[PDB]
């Protein structure tokens, strides 16, 4: 009853490296995406739901923002007024391309803002004073699985950052014990305070780049609808509600080669379990897509577990798995691709 | 001069290294304390060789051998047993916790804060040796440490060392019998590892002894020790040509170049045909017409895989005692006439041959009999191919549910290591299956 | 130098401890009064594992004893092995619990925890490493279930990569001890299926039929049923505490036996158990004890296995034998039962010898067993549960404690979708 959809997006080659002369690995027959490189014998390839090749401006199916978007997340938006609920995940590795297919740029934006502007825009057009609508917005990270809400401004004292406690509510769902939730009326709102949590949310230096992820963070948007129909009285008799779920999860980190120690092989860890946790939940939401009784294991981390009420039922969830073309790249784009085809077996 | 080092990783390869050592030192007279009497006996005179042992001035005989575990259980019992006096006291123990059967831990989390330390003391052997051929390591597929302490050795020894022979003992797992449900993974992920890194891995399954030990020597109450001490015999045989005189001198530089045609396929098996009771030791002749032919048949293999399912590529025989040449010439035709035993067309010849005039020398409280003669047989087959898939079919269940991966992501791995390990045996299946095709021109 | 931290919580923890000292004290050799008398040099070469040194050759050892009332404490200590206990490791308080679960997690427990605390700081600090913890208790009342939970709570927190075990005494199908096991047993799941790695599900009505038709006992006390769980906790650690040919460590079972992080529970058994009078008819070899090991009437959980399947199990042997005997016997369990078993399992077994067994015996075995029959004993409570929690009829002294129903549902929720992973495995295709 639940369909997951995998999208993979491959980026085009830097500035930094058009110069250096890297060699291309990725290509694409329109649509499996095949990975070859001249040492190896053996060339794997991967059919997605969906590919978006951005590697070339002159191509037949070149794929920009507006693609990524109208193909992708467009038919979120037009199921949450259903009244259901969406979640939609950004999968990548340092260099691939998620911050920038989820956010953007100053004048290329991703799909954060082309969906809160497609949001606030498209409720204006059927905002009559019979029907209305109110969104509240929440921002939050998983941190060695401990919640932390990234709104919240610290002080002049140690650590500041104080763990919260996910209960299960038996009508509703699972819940986070003390977020601030905020109301929001623009998308200008939903960027300031974007741009106030990304500055707390962790980072830390390691191979890769000067600034790696380390927590899975999760941007919500509740969406309420209050619909006045009449009973032979007053007319308040209506309000179905909408979660909208945008996740910006972190790497892998293969800490074999990267010889970490302490905190950092902690945090690799933590987010290795979380990373295969979700995917079994992702897998095992498309058994149920074909048909059979099968169980989700939901309560296994917390972000699958706050997420339950986003991930099965009547409710639809996106996958934006980034990778890199550079064949210096290549042992973290074959483990995204096999990550992203355990999700989508269909 | 001729020298070796032995690896002894984990439970199984320290325990075969106990039975190894308590073979080298009654071929040569050494007595477990290190000394030799007959440094009375004849003066100047080499019967304790420099290839597995260092003199000293006060006449001992320090082996070159290094035992490495991380649990100090399995080693604490050769300091405290009979030969304490005869091991250099710097036989490496990890003792804080094992591997777990984890090859994480045994790879980088537990696997380290050892391996360093490991690496100088296999230094400072090698900087006492006049010119070494190459390494023996002996470990088993399975446990945690057998498989990442060793692949992790295996890689660091590909640097230092470099363009020197790294021949494996490893006990291989059974297709049935099995002690621990995580020997699938602990194989594919030890292949990946050590496949662009070792020189020959000689199998051995405990399925395939324990029937020898029942059909073949009567016994049907087998422990560990009646394993072990086959697989004494097996390595020395092996080793036989650089410590006694023979004939046909076979090095272990030759090996390698004899049974490995291709730098993947090179999993070659073993077997040691008179197995014998000293009930059944009477009653036969024990030529070498029926002991080469012994080394042909299934049911004398020490790894459990029908030969017949597939084509034997290369065949090196290694014979120890009162030995003529034309004995093995006759038998190798004779071999060579059957349509069973099926060979590449790609190579006709097939065989090499080896023969040392030492023969084998029989250990009090054994179940082995005292032989004139005695042969090995290192054989590499495509039927191995049968026995890589059932690791794979079993590999293929287990992580499409995920099950036994928190406990390697808990240790500092991925989920794409276990794809990427199982990619890389998906092609050693398709590489036999190549050799094996007629060719064409 | 692996070491084990041993907390004893509660009148059932604190009774079996003081039977399973008995039990490794003989096995090692030290008296009532700390000292060694032994025989043989292997009882002190390892001896670290459970106990630490003394000045004149005394061993004490790594007893963390807690207890919210005098009572129980008392009795260990006028007892026959009570001298062997360091007295600022009898944590206790007054004010008892109350058969309660809150008064021993949020009131009275809570202000005695950071106590416990201590002496576990002291007594893990002063190991060189720490293979983990291991906790006796009873999912029945106050004491063991709420301040034995909240102490696995905070040693996770400090000691995460470390083992926390827990040989729990589960409630029993027929007949109570308690009316009140119900909620204290839910409400300590939902503490032990997120906080632990190996939990033993004992329950008393199997150590009765044990005592009654396989041993022929007509009085048996609680000291008989403690000297069983004694022997099964002596059997889990002792290829750490001596040589085997095939080692097995705590971790190396925890790895092998649980596939998914949650089903942790275990059916635990021992053999040979034969009777004073079947003594002399019988063989010790290895099939008569592997006939009886995966016998229904001798395990200690009250559930029947042949209602479910098996994961995964474990055997750790003691004595000189065969490993082709355990390794063939061991494949003929899943040949001739394979519906006993799972498919997508190869080989479920882990196989484990020691060299020294039991001081009477030649030959002795331990069987630890992961079945999806354990949910026989959720299954029910849930249903005891709710037909309490319906008209919420002895809730009163849990809200006035400082507790809230929305902590009741969340208890009741994942024990129903911990069976829902147990079924998951249940049926064939
Ligand atoms: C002639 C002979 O073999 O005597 C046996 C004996 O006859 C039987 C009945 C013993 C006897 O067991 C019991 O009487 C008993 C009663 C209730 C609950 C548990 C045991 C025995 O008492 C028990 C005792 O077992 C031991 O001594 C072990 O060391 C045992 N520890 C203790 O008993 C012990 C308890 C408190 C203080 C010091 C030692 C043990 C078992 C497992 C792991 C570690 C230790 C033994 C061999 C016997 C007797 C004495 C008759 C058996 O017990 C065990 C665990 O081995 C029951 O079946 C076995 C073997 C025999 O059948
Ligand atoms: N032939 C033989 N096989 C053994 C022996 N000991 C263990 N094995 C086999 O080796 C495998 C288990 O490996 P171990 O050697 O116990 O593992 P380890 O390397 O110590 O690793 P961990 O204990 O997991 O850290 C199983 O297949 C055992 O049957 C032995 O003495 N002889
Ligand atoms: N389709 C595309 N077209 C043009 N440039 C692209 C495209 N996709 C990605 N890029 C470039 O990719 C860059 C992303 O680099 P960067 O800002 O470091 O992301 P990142 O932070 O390293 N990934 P992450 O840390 O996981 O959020 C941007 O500067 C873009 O110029
Ligand atoms: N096996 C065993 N069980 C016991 C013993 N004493 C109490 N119990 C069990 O423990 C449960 C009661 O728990 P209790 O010990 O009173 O909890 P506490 O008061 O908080 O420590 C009942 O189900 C009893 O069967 C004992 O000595 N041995
Ligand atoms: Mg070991």
């Amino acid at each position: 009853n639940s369909q997951v959809t995998v999208a993979v997006r491959v980026r085009p080659f830097s500035k930094r490296e058009k110069t250096e002369k890297a060699s291309q690995v990725v290509f694409t027959n329109g649509e499996e995406i095949t990975v070859e490189h001249p040492d190896m014998k053996q060339v794997y390839s991967f059919i997605y739901d969906v590919s978006f090749w951005s590697f070339d401006e002159c191509h037949p199916g070149y794929a920009s923002q507006t693609t990524v978007y109208e193909t992708l997340a467009a038919p979120l938006l037009d199921r949450a007024f259903e009244g259901y609920n969406t979640c939609l995940f950004a999968y990548g590795q340092t260099g691939s391309g998620k911050s920038y297919t989820m956010m953007g740029l100053n004048e290329e934006p991703g799909i954060i803002p082309r969906f809160c502007e497609d949001l606030f825009a498209q409720i204006a057009k059927k905002q009559t004073s019979e029907v209305s609508y109110h969104l509240e917005m929440s921002f939050f990270e998983v941190y060695n699985e401990k919640i932390h809400d990234l709104l919240v401004c610290k002080g002049e004292n140690g650590q500041r950052k104080q763990p919260l406690r996910a209960r299960e509510h038996p009508v509703s769902g699972p819940y986070v014990e003390g977020l601030s939730m905020n109301v929001v009326s623009s998308y200008s709102d939903i960027q300031s305070w974007l741009e106030l949590g990304n500055k707390q949310r962790a980072t830390a230096a390691t191979g890769m780049n000067d600034k790696s992820s380390r927590s899975h963070s999760v941007f919500t948007l509740v969406m309420t609808q209050t619909k006045t129909e009449v009973v032979e009285g007053e007319e308040h008799d209506h309000r179905i509600t909408s979660r909208i779920n945008l996740v910006d999860l972190a790497g892998s980190e293969r800490c074999s080669t990267a010889h970490s120690s302490g905190q950092r092989l902690k945090e690799g860890v933590s987010i290795n379990k979380s990373l295969l946790t979700l995917g079994k939940v992702i897998s095992a939401l498309s058994e149920q897509a074909n048909g059979k009784r099968v169980f989700i294991p939901y309560r296994e981390s917390t972000l699958t577990w706050l997420l339950k009420e986003s991930l099965g039922g009547n409710s639809k969830t996106a996958m934006i798995a980034t990778v890199s073309p550079a064949a210096s790249n290549i042992e973290e784009t074959l483990s995204t691709l096999r990550y992203a085809t355990q999700a989508r077996l269909i | 001069m001729r020298e070796c080092i032995s690896i002894h990783v984990g439970q199984a390869g320290v325990q075969i290294g106990n039975a190894c050592w308590e073979l080298y030192c009654l071929e040569h007279g050494i007595q477990p304390d290190g000394q030799m009497p007959s440094d009375k006996t004849i003066g100047g005179g080499d019967d304790s060789f420099n290839t597995f042992f260092s003199e000293t001035g006060a006449g001992k005989h320090v082996p070159r051998a290094v035992f490495v575990d991380l649990e100090p259980t399995v080693i604490d019992e050769v300091r405290t047993g009979t030969y304490r006096q005869l091991f250099h006291p710097e036989q490496l123990i990890t003792g804080k916790e094992d591997a777990a059967n984890n090859y994480a831990r045994g790879h980088y989390t537990i696997g380290k804060e050892i391996i360093d330390l490991v690496l100088d003391r296999i230094r400072k052997l090698a900087d006492q040796c006049t010119g070494l051929q190459g390494f023996l390591v002996f470990h088993s597929f399975g446990g945690g440490t057998g498989s990442g302490f060793t692949s992790l050795l295996m890689e660091r020894l590909s640097v230092d060392y470099g363009k020197k022979s790294k021949l494996e003992f490893s006990i291989y797992p059974a297709p049935q019998v099995s002690t621990a449900v995580v020997e699938p993974y602990n194989s594919i992920l030890t292949t990946h590892t050590t496949l662009e890194h070792s020189d020959c891995a000689f199998m051995v399954d405990n399925e395939a002894i324990y029937d020898i030990c029942r059909r073949n020597l009567d016994i049907e109450r087998p422990t560990y020790t009646n394993l072990n001490r086959l697989i004494s015999q097996i390595v020395s045989s092996i080793t036989a040509s650089l410590r006694f005189d023979g004939a046909l001198n076979v090095d272990l530089t030759e090996f390698q170049t004899n049974l490995v045609p291709y730098p993947r396929i090179h999993f070659p098996l073993a077997t040691y045909a008179p197995v014998i009771s000293a009930e059944k030791a009477y009653h036969e002749q024990l030529s070498v017409a029926e002991i080469t032919n012994a080394c042909f048949e299934p049911a004398n293999q020490m790894v459990k895989c029908d030969p017949r399912h597939g084509k034997y590529m290369a065949c090196c025989l290694l014979y120890r005692g009162d030995v003529v040449p034309k004995d093995v010439n006759a038998a190798i035709a004779t071999i060579k006439t059957k349509r069973s035993i099926q060979f590449v067309d790609w190579c006709p010849t097939g065989f090499k041959v080896g023969i040392n005039y030492q023969p084998p020398t029989v250990v009090p409280g054994g179940d082995l009999a005292k032989v004139q003669r005695a042969v090995c047989m290192l054989s590499n087959t495509t039927a191995i191919a049968e026995a890589w898939a059932r690791l794979d079919h079993k590999f293929d269940l287990m992580y499409a549910k995920r099950a036994f991966v928190h406990w390697y992501v808990g240790e500092g791995m991925e989920e794409g290591e276990f794809s990427e390990a199982r990619e890389d045996m998906a092609a050693l299946e398709k590489d036999y299956e190549e050799v094996g095709v007629d060719s064409v021109e | 130098m692996r070491e084990i931290v041993h907390i004893q919580a509660g009148q059932c923890g604190n009774q079996i401890g003081a039977k399973f000292w008995e039990v490794i004290s003989d096995e090692h050799g030290i008296d009532p009064t700390g000292s060694y008398h032994g025989d043989s040099d292997l009882q002190l070469e390892r001896i670290n594992v459970y106990y630490n040194e003394a000045t004149g050759n005394k061993y004490v050892p790594r007893a963390i004893l807690v207890d919210l009332e005098p009572g129980t404490m008392d009795s260990v200590r006028s007892g026959p092995f009570g001298q062997i206990f360091r007295p600022d490791n009898f944590v206790f308080g007054q004010s008892g619990a109350g058969n309660n679960w809150a008064k021993g997690h949020y009131t009275e427990g809570a202000e005695l925890v950071d106590s416990v605390l201590d002496v576990v700081r002291k007594e893990s600090e002063s190991c060189d490493c720490l293979q983990g913890f291991q906790l006796t208790h009873s999912l029945g009342g106050g004491t063991g279930s709420g301040m034995g939970t909240l102490l696995i709570s905070k040693i996770r927190e400090e000691y995460p990569d470390r083992i926390m075990n827990t040989f729990s005494v589960m409630p029993s199908p027929k007949v109570s001890d308690t009316v009140v096991e119900p909620y204290n047993a839910t409400l300590s799941v939902h503490q032990l299926v997120e906080n632990t790695d190996e939990t033993y599900c004992i329950d008393n009505e199997a150590l009765y039929d044990i005592c009654f038709r396989t041993l022929k006992l007509t009085t048996p006390t609680y000291g008989d049923l403690n000297h069983l769980v004694s022997a099964t906790m002596s059997g889990v650690t002792t290829c750490l505490r001596f040589p085997g040919q095939l080692n097995a460590d705590l971790r190396k079972l925890a790895v092998n036996m649980v596939p998914f992080p949650r089903l942790h529970f275990f059916m635990p058994g021992f053999a040979p158990l034969t009777s004073r009078g079947s003594q002399q008819y019988r063989a010790l070899t290895v099939p008569e004890l592997t006939q009886q090991m995966f016998d229904s009437k001798n395990m200690m959980a009250a559930c029947d296995p042949r209602h479910g399947r098996y994961l995964t199990v474990a055997a750790i042997f003691r004595g000189r034998m065969s490993m082709k005997e355990v390794d063939e016997q061991m494949l003929n369990v899943q040949n001739k039962n394979s519906s006993y078993f799972v498919e997508w399992i190869p080989n479920n077994v882990k196989t484990a010898v020691c060299d020294i067994p039991p001081r009477g015996l030649k030959m002795s075995a331990t069987f630890i067993g992961n079945s999806t029959a354990i949910q026989e004993l959720f299954k029910r409570i849930s249903e005891q549960f709710t037909a309490m929690f319906r008209r919420k009829a002895f809730l009163h002294w849990y809200t006035g404690e400082g507790m809230d129903e929305m902590e009741f549902t969340e208890a009741e929720s994942n024990m129903n979708d911990l069976v829902s992973e147990y079924q998951q495995y249940q049926d064939a295709t």
